[PDB]
RNA sequence: AUCGAGAGGC
């Protein structure tokens, strides 16, 4: 029930698309210069700019009908500033050794490769998207 | 009741007929006409 | 002509019971219930009388023969009990 | 046109050629002449074609005009049936047209005829003749308000 | 129907409340659906809002005379210079929540004609009416609580189905079902037959 | 063909048409009216007495009643005309002449009654007002409209005529047609323009509006669903939300143009088990088309499941449509300054190229290319150079077309409209035909007295320049009327020669059915085919696959 | 012809309770009324109003049919919270709000001349 | 604001149509079918005015 | 036949305006825009009830059975 | 003043009112508008029983022309529901009874005024059923017109009604309504050709509010609590009661449910 | 005064008619782009000129607004189902005895009116109403 | 048993070339219980797919042959209607009579 | 009853 992914990446093409309130954010691992990743982003709820440093993290947790927080009893799983709930959808063999990760965040994309992770995502459909600052 | 008035028949029974003509220009409304059959035969001045 | 009947072990059509000889099953069947006629199930809270025998159908309750003419004058005759329904 | 054709490798590719198109038609002596392939030349004259290559290549070459004009229009349909229609006016001996001229001239019964065009007329070859019905065909049913020998009553019922 | 061909019925009557709200508070006499638009290309419909909205407003005419040298964009610019938006839109307000809608709505007056086809006029109901004579079938016509006709057409789609037992139901005891005495010897319907 | 093979008929009714949202599929709205006329006898027994004696009492004025009483002597008893309608002793084995009721099955029709699916069975729901209410994904079979079209209902009195009615002739089991192999009603104009709406990756909805959309659907879970976004509001998607009314167990998967399945462009479907993946849901995805969500729900999930699918989804994607809008107007059939000017550079650019064409011809410098006139070649080349031009500008205009572009969005769509119709409103009309050649010399040597003789120029002959928006001049407006002329009576024509051919063919082929050893024969038995179709298949449950073998190097067959 | 009479728009008859009250299924501690005459004058401030009340999980209503004047308002509320007692909150935290606006407004008004 | 023009035989108002025909004692030149046994043909409606 | 009570879309009467705006263009010479919003008509859905008025009831008088 | 929902006006007159609305929600403010135009009760002709038409125009015509009219209807909360009065058809606390007589006496053409209606039955000292009239002239609705030589000569019985069952009996006159001039809430999509700004023309409540920032990003968790209204009244309540009636009537209709309950 | 002749069908065969007066100005760039392309005459041994080109329309299609802005087929229609639209038919209707007669409550003059209405009368005796009419997706009804 | 094998000797090529040994195992992943299911499947479809004796077939395709010509609509050769009419009626004197020779 | 005409949908 913890975390399953955690990595800084460093962004390097917002790109609209014919959307007005989603981009198309391209990034890829710093100090790690080989896995990378693309996603879908609100940009009316959290902005991102080109160069920007974004915390992104992974969890299997924190079925049951969503109810919504009463109160700060609900104590978050949390610290970001973006949250995102999805299903994996496709993992695709990229080469010997390198795997991709395909997520959809109700129809918002995500596509994440590299093989520092094979031990942790799955074909499950708990994924929650985390971002930070 | 204006129209009623202005109205022609064509007895003849074939589209070489009902289609509109150049010599109608002035003379006959060119879109007033009934539709589906006798279309094109009756027309109105 | 003379008896053009046919044994039940050389039988070629098809034992599925086609849309048709299933519809017209049920409406004799809910004909016979709209007269005061017996039920042969456990009506479990059902009046319609199409219900009852459609539901008759599953239990196969239902004592009829299909006579499945073939173009020569030859018949099968089908117990709706052998017949398959899907 | 741009015909596909097997590659040599297997797949297949385009491999344009050269087609002549008349505006006229004796396929009887235009088969029998050298350049060209005997087994390939077409007609949208099928009528010729059943006179030429038989009847069931007259069946192909109905089908294959009917499929063009229902596909020119965009539209699509199964080919189940295109294909009886085909068969009906070819299970004869050569072209049954749907026209009082073919099929209504039939032995399809005498009720069945008389439904569909020169009803009186019918009637009277069927006085001369001693004409005796099946009454197994749809009309005659009908006609007779009997219950046809349709999907479901396509046979009988009766006791356990 | 308005002037250019758009007939149509009404399928729903809502009252004011109801109805989708400008700011102004002013409501649709009619609301017509945007489907009908593009496939008919009725363009002088649409430009007929615009103008007669600006003769509304203006208090002046419209001048849809045709082979003018009248454009949208005079049009527009008179419009603009009376406050609302060039091209016609407005932004309406929902009727039930009152919350925008995300839609700006094509508003304006446009001339509607009331034609002579009315339901009440065309509804019709028979259940067991009166026969014809000869035929000993139900007459013809609404005026005479009439049958409507199975023709052989609708025949034809009965037997498609496979409905035999419809099939005779509509065309025996619906219609015109009778029962005849025949010898059987001479197979005519030439029997004397007594049942007292 | 008029008293046998055809009939007038009782327990007929018919009126006016119109559109409920809010009718499932298979139900029919019927007037009060109607439902107190036609009457369906009932036998009385134990399981209905009870509800018999009720509607006898409630007696033929008012619904739910009945209007008469068949005694075992065979005597009929008026309700409407008796001293003992209020003391009535209904004894076992009378027949009760009840009134239409809700969720009886009546047979309903549209003419010209060319289908099998012209004549579906609809589940009564009486309804106040006086016109036939129906849902508007049964119209593609009928060809309605609700723009004073009448519909016929036809009332079973037997009860195997029921059975036959709601086991083979109900509307449910006629959705896959067995014409086309592929479905015959799918999703239609509001709900199709409206679900792409919904289902944009830009189409957020906030809990209030999601809580609402969640009960619309009947036959729910009572399971919110986790939101698409978390921390800085809690937000749905249209996918995520409409996905509930898919019902779980099913997988769609198409691909279209670039469709990586990162699919930037958001096209191409993936449905996996009653929730979508990505994609904008349109006209391929749920329309009548093969391969679509229908075919997959009807031959999966079953001809009901399909039904309620109907229901479902309309009701959500309408009432998200009610509180978001959607208006055409007229500023949707204008293309900016730059793009008019480029389109008036294209009419002049085709008309110096037809100058061109036409002095070369002058000049007795053509090439008679084989099988053709001079006049002929020159006629052509006149013709495709206006085509193109007509085409270009066409082009210019939906290259200009925004997104916000409520035309464009009904295109896309595929709600209503196309290309064509887009380059007319706004860019030119096009060129005018008649019998196929342009606009022809009515007069001596001219087309209006307005011309010199012996003009062959682009607008002497038919081409209007202007567009719809822009308006016709009137010698354009006269050749425009000529031509469409030409349409109402090709029209006017066709359809005659259709009926008869349609009705030939009917004659021609009443008697050909599938016996039961799988030989199509008719009333003589004489074989027409000895397997259906050559194989012996339904046409219904047949759907296009790939054959893997054909095709492809023998080198990746191999591997 | 065939229409109603306008007053069954407001006017309850042949005992139409004003409130019917139907245990949901599938759902624990929701419940589905049925209002008898009433519209979305109603049934959208009561659901406004129950979105307010934290402890309140589901809140929504619909109009199945405009031909008639009635809908449905569900409602699934925390462990141990009666949704009726809900409802009562919400009802009367509307009938204050609206109180003190009939009094906001006449101070206004009585404070203006003309 | 009636304009005329129409007659009223047992109270109801009847309006005669224009009838249409193609003019007399005027010649005219058809062509003929390609299996016709003559080629072309000049007519003339001979009709006392 | 004769002037509309209240305007059909908004309601606000305007049976009592006839003769005022029949006079302010007669009388004052004024045209029809300013003589409607005079009359306190400002929104069109109203102004359209009494610029397209067509009071044929004075033809109807002039027939005397 | 109280804890809750706060009214400004900005200008009030007898025949319509502009204020504005803050700290409420909105669909308060949307069934109180829809309150205000249907379910506020109100006194119009709801039976016309004629006598002699000479006129013009058909009789149902005159009728229906006459429930259109705007009677005074300040006290109607003393007037009862003639369906809950116990009389036989009418009596005098449910049904006010106004008669119309008038003949072509002169050469000219004779005016049908609603003036020209007289209150017959007995008001009981309440200010009910007499015509508003708003006239500079003093006349009333225009009904007829009548040559000389025809008469007209009728009854009209006017009972309580709310607008719902019929628009007669509404103050409905049109209600202005707007929040959020400057779409803060991204609310709506903005329409244009160019720019959504010059193009769009700005409202007279954008001064109202304060502009947003090029630079500042989208306010997300606000919502829309500020609300600009303008409420026009016929004339058979007066403006004021029109907005407290209706208010009422809201609470009133709330408190049904409440009642429903309690017998549950 | 001989200023004004009548010509058939086949006399205008041997002439050469003007659209408008203003194509006998004669000619010697800057337009108003969103005015429609009219061609140059090039044409000067004129004969005549129409009165005006509307006139070659009936009295149905004199009532289209923008008649040159539509699809053809749809200004047929309109022609068709004009005379189907109720209103005051005549102003004597209260004492003849028609066998049917539907007559509007409260006809209105349209607000967009052609040139040729005056003259067919119409803004006297109307058959419509100017309805507000908004185009919308709503509840889908 | 001749005519059984000749009817559904196309679908079974289909079969084959999906159900190959290495594509089984390698483009599918099946184990045991769901191959077997994959067969119960195609069986019960199948079966059910076969066309039910009594459907009267040939109004069904006249029926399905008419219908999509009434929308027949509007470079050389006869289509569309009059083609269509040339097609049944057995048209002699055929207007477009073509012959395409390769 | 017969017949004529006009109109409605595709
Ligand atoms: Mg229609
Ligand atoms: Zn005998
Ligand atoms: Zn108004
Ligand atoms: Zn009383």
């Amino acid at each position: 029930s913890n975390t399953l992914f955690d990595d800084i990446f460093q962004v390097s093409e917002v790109d609209p698309g014919r959307y007005n309130k989603v981009c198309r954010i391209e990034a890829a691992s710093t100090t790690q210069d080989q896995c990378k990743l693309t996603l879908d982003i609100n940009v009316e709820l959290f902005p991102v700019a080109a160069q920007d440093s974004l915390t992104v993290t992974i969890a299997s947790s924190l079925t049951r009908s969503w109810r919504p927080p009463q109160a700060g009893d609900r104590s978050l799983a949390d610290d970001y500033d973006y949250v995102m709930y999805g299903t994996a959808y496709k993992f695709e063999e990229v080469s010997k050794d390198l795997i991709a990760v395909y997520y959809s965040f109700g129809g918002l994309l995500m596509r994440l490769e590299g093989n520092y992770r094979n031990l942790n995502n799955l074909k499950q459909e708990n994924a929650y998207l985390l971002i930070r600052r | 009741t204006l129209s009623h008035l202005r109205r022609t028949n064509t007895p003849i029974g074939l589209a070489k007929p009902r289609q509109l003509h150049n010599t109608h220009w002035g003379l006959v409304c060119p879109a007033e006409t009934p539709e589906g059959q006798a279309c094109g035969l009756v027309k109105n001045l | 002509l003379k008896e053009k009947a046919i044994p039940k072990d050389q039988r070629a059509t098809t034992p599925y019971m086609t849309k048709y000889e299933r519809a017209r099953i049920l409406g004799t069947r809910a004909l016979q219930i709209s007269m005061n006629a017996p039920v042969f199930v456990d009506l479990e809270g059902e009046t319609d009388p199409l219900r009852i025998a459609m539901k008759e159908l599953a239990e196969k309750k239902i004592p009829l023969v299909i006579r499945r003419y073939l173009p020569d004058g030859s018949f099968e005759d089908w117990s709706v009990e052998e017949l398959i329904v899907d | 046109y741009d015909r596909k054709v097997p590659s040599p490798t297997g797949e297949y590719v385009k491999e344009p050629e050269w087609v002549l198109e008349t505006d006229g038609v004796n396929l009887s002596e235009v088969m029998t002449v050298p350049g060209i392939d005997p087994t390939r030349i077409y007609t949208n004259s099928f009528i010729d074609i059943m006179e030429v290559l038989g009847i069931e290549a007259g069946r192909a070459a109905l089908y294959k005009e009917v499929y063009n004009v229902i596909a020119s229009d965009g539209s699509y349909v199964n080919y189940r049936h295109m294909a009886l229609l085909v068969d009906v006016m070819t299970t004869q001996g050569g072209l049954t047209s749907v026209t009082r001229h073919g099929f209504n001239r039939s032995n399809t019964g005498a009720l069945m005829r008389c439904s569909f065009e020169e009803t009186v007329e019918i009637l009277f070859e069927a006085g001369a003749s001693a004409e005796l019905d099946d009454c197994r065909g749809v009309s005659e049913n009908v006609i007779l308000g009997q219950m046809a020998p349709i999907g479901t009553g396509a046979f009988d019922v009766m006791i356990d | 129907a308005s002037r250019h061909g758009q007939k149509g019925t009404i399928g729903i009557t809502y009252r004011r409340e109801d109805m989708p709200f400008t700011a102004e508070g002013i409501v649709p006499d009619l609301i017509i659906n945007p489907h009908a638009i593009p496939s008919r290309m009725t363009v002088a419909h649409l430009i007929e809002c615009l103008l007669s909205k600006v003769a509304a407003l203006s208090g002046n005419e419209g001048d849809a005379s045709p082979f003018t040298d009248i454009t949208v964009e005079g049009i527009s610019k008179l419009l603009r210079e009376h406050g609302y938006q060039s091209r016609g839109f407005e932004v309406m307000y929902n009727g039930h929540t009152g919350k925008k809608l995300m839609a700006q709505i094509f508003f304006g007056p446009t001339y509607y004609q009331r034609l002579r086809h009315m339901v009440d006029d065309k509804i019709h109901a028979r259940a067991r009416g009166p026969m014809q004579v000869l035929t000993r079938q139900p007459v013809e016509g609404r005026s005479r609580d009439g049958g409507l006709r199975f023709g052989e057409m609708e025949r034809d789609c009965m037997i498609a189905h496979g409905a035999a037992s419809f099939l005779k139901e509509r065309l025996m005891e619906a219609s015109d079902a009778f029962r005849v005495h025949i010898c059987g010897i001479c197979g005519l319907m030439t029997v004397i037959a007594k049942l007292n | 063909r008029g008293n046998l093979m055809g009939k007038r008929v009782d327990f007929s009714a018919r009126t006016v048409i119109s559109g409920d949202p809010n009718l499932e599929l298979d139900q029919v709205g019927v007037p009060k009216s109607i439902a107190k006329t036609l009457t369906y006898p009932e036998v009385v027994t134990p399981y209905n007495i009870d509800r018999l004696t009720q509607l006898v009492r409630n007696g033929p004025n008012e619904h739910p009643g009945a209007k008469y009483v068949i005694r075992d002597s065979g005597d009929r008893i008026d309700l409407r005309y008796s001293k003992r309608a209020g003391d009535i002793q209904l004894q076992y084995g009378w027949k009760v002449e009840r009134h239409i009721m809700d969720n009886d099955p009546v047979l309903f029709n549209r003419q010209p009654s060319l289908h099998k699916m012209s004549m579906m069975a609809h589940r009564v729901k009486v309804i106040p007002y006086s016109t036939f209410r129906l849902n508007l994904s049964v119209t593609s079979p009928y060809n309605a409209d609700f723009d004073g079209d009448e519909m016929n209902l036809h009332v079973p009195q037997s009860e195997e005529t029921r059975a036959e009615l709601s086991q083979l002739c109900a509307v449910p089991l006629q959705i896959v047609s067995p014409q086309s192999n592929k479905p015959c009603m799918g999703i239609v104009q509001d709900t199709l323009c409206g679900i792409r709406k919904l289902t944009l990756r830009d189409t957020f909805i906030e809990l209030d509006q999601v809580l609402n959309m969640l009960y619309w659907v009947p036959d729910w879970d009572g399971v919110i669903p986790t939101p698409a976004i978390i921390k800085p509001k809690p937000l749905w998607s249209g996918k995520q939300i409409l996905s509930v009314a898919i019902p779980n167990g099913i997988h769609l998967q198409r691909f279209d143009e670039g469709t990586t399945l990162l699919s930037p462009k958001d096209n191409g479907m993936l449905i996996i088990d009653g929730q979508i993946i990505f994609g904008v849901v349109e006209k391929k995805t749920v329309g009548s088309s093969n391969g679509g969500l229908i075919h997959v729900v009807t031959r999966e999930k079953g001809p009901q499941v399909c039904a309620k699918l109907f229901g479902n989804i309309q009701k959500v994607v309408n009432f998200w449509l009610l509180h978001n809008g959607f208006s055409t107007g007229i500023g949707d059939t204008i293309a900016d300054g730059p793009t008019m000017r480029e389109i008036t550079e294209t009419i002049a650019e085709a008309k110096k190229k037809v100058l061109d064409v036409t002095k070369e011809a002058q000049a007795n410098l053509l090439t008679a290319k084989h099988g053709m006139t001079l006049r002929e070649s020159f006629e052509d080349n006149v013709v495709r150079f206006l085509n193109e031009a007509r085409d270009k500008a066409g082009r210019l205009a939906e290259v200009n077309l925004k997104d916000l572009n409520n035309v464009k969005q009904m295109v896309m769509a595929g709600s209503k409209g196309s290309f064509i119709n887009i380059a007319q409103m706004s860019a030119c009309v096009g060129q005018q035909s008649v019998e196929g050649k342009r606009i022809a010399f009515g007069f001596v040597d001219r087309t209006l007295p307005h011309f010199s003789k012996d003009d062959y120029s682009p607008e002497s002959k038919g081409f209007v320049e202007n567009s719809y928006l822009r308006g016709l001049t009137p010698q354009e407006f006269f050749f425009h009327a000529m031509g469409g002329r030409e349409g109402l009576i090709d029209t006017a024509v066709k359809t005659a020669e259709t009926g008869y051919i349609q009705r030939r063919l009917v004659k021609a082929l009443e008697d050909i059915m599938v016996h039961y050893d799988n030989t199509t024969r008719n009333s003589l038995g004489n074989v027409i085919q000895f397997i259906y179709g050559e194989d012996g298949m339904d046409a219904a449950h047949i759907e296009k696959q790939s054959l893997d073998t054909i095709g492809g190097s023998d080198a990746a067959f191999e591997k | 012809m065939n229409a109603p009479d306008r007053f069954e728009l407001f006017l309850l008859g042949e005992g139409e309770s004003k409130l019917k009250i139907d245990p949901d299924t599938k759902a624990p501690n929701a419940v589905v009324i049925t209002f008898e005459k009433e519209d979305h004058t109603l049934g959208n401030l009561i659901r406004a109003e129950l979105l307010n009340d934290r402890k309140v999980l589901f809140a929504a209503y619909k109009v199945e049919h405009p031909f008639f004047a009635r809908f449905k308002l569900r409602i699934q509320t925390t462990e141990g919270y009666d949704p009726k007692d809900a409802l009562k909150n919400a009802c009367n935290s509307i009938i204050n709000k609206l109180g003190a606006l009939k009094t906001n407004f006449e101070t206004e008004w009585n404070l203006q001349t003309l | 604001f009636d304009m005329g023009g129409y007659f009223i035989i047992n109270g109801s108002e009847k309006v005669l149509i224009a009838q249409e025909r193609s003019a007399g004692n005027i010649v005219q030149v058809f062509k003929k079918a390609a299996p016709s046994p003559i080629s072309h043909v000049a007519e003339i409606r001979s009709a006392l005015e | 036949m004769i002037v509309p009570v209240r305007c059909f879309s908004c309601g606000k009467v305007v049976g009592d305006k006839w003769e005022s705006y029949l006079n302010l263009l007669q009388e004052d010479e004024l045209d029809e825009g300013t003589a409607l919003s005079r009359l306190g008509l400002k929104r069109y859905c109203c102004r359209r009830m009494i610029l397209t008025h067509v009071d044929l009831i004075e033809k109807f008088l002039r027939y005397n059975p | 003043s109280e804890e809750g929902p706060q009214v400004k006006i900005r200008e009030a007159s007898k025949d319509n009112v502009d204020f504005i609305l803050s700290n409420v929600d909105l669909a308060m403010a949307n069934s109180l508008r829809r309150v205000m135009i249907a379910e506020i009760p109100t006194l119009a002709i709801d039976s016309v029983e004629v006598e002699t038409n000479t006129t013009v125009l058909a009789d149902e015509f005159i009728a229906h022309r006459l429930g259109l009219i705007p009677l005074q209807s300040m006290d109607i909360e003393q007037l009862e529901y003639s369906r809950d009065c116990f009389c036989e058809d009418h009596c005098d606390k449910c049904s006010v009874v106004l008669t119309l007589q008038a003949f072509g006496e002169s050469e000219s053409t004779t005016n049908v005024y609603s003036k020209d209606l007289v209150i017959v039955s007995n008001l009981m000292g309440r200010n009910i059923g007499h015509p508003i009239i708003q006239d500079k002239e003093g006349n009333g609705v225009l009904i007829c017109k009548l040559r000389k030589g025809q008469e007209l000569k009728l009854t009209c019985v006017a009972k309580k009604g709310i607008a719902k069952e019929h628009a007669k009996w509404g103050p409905a006159a049109a209600i202005e309504f707007e929040y959020d001039p400057w779409n803060k809430l991204k609310h709506t999509d903005y329409w244009y050709e160019q720019d959504s700004a010059k193009e769009w023309p700005q409202s007279k409540n954008c001064e109202y509010e304060d502009p947003p920032n090029e630079g500042d990003p989208f306010d997300y968790k606000a919502q829309a609590d500020t609300f600009y209204m303008n409420v026009e009244s016929v004339g058979s309540i007066p403006v004021d009661q029109v907005v407290v009636r209706g208010i009422d009537t809201l609470q009133k209709k709330v408190a049904s449910i409440l009642l429903a309950l309690t017998q549950m | 005064e001989g200023l004004v002749e009548y010509i058939d069908a086949e006399e205008e065969e041997s002439i050469l008619i003007a659209m408008q007066p203003e194509d006998l100005e004669p000619a010697e760039l800057d337009v108003d782009p969103a005015k429609r392309i009219r061609v140059s005459h090039h044409a000067t041994t004129f004969t005549h000129c129409e009165i005006h080109p509307s006139m070659i329309l009936g009295v149905a299609a004199s009532i289209i607004p923008f008649p040159d802005h539509n699809q053809s087929p749809r200004n047929t229609y309109q022609s068709a189902m004009g005379k189907q639209a109720m209103g005051v038919f005549l102003t004597n209707y209260n004492v003849r005895m028609d066998t049917m007669a539907n007559i509007l409550y409260y006809p209105q003059k349209p607000l967009g009116t052609t040139r040729a209405m005056e003259y067919l009368k119409f803004r006297e005796l109307p058959a419509g109403q100017n309805a507000i009419v908004a185009i919308a997706c709503y509840s889908g009804y | 048993q001749n005519a059984q094998r000749d009817a559904v000797t196309l679908f079974c090529c289909l079969l084959r070339s999906r159900l190959a040994t290495r594509r089984v195992l390698q483009e599918y992943r099946l184990t045991k219980q769901a191959f077997d299911w994959v067969l119960s499947n195609i069986e019960a479809q199948f079966l059910r797919s076969v066309v039910h004796p009594g459907e009267m077939v040939g109004v069904l395709a006249a029926q399905s042959i008419g219908e999509p010509a009434t929308q027949m609509t509007l470079k050389k050769v006869t289509s569309g209607v009059p083609r269509l009419k040339e097609i049944l009626n057995v048209a002699k004197n055929m207007k477009t009579p073509s012959l395409t020779v390769y």
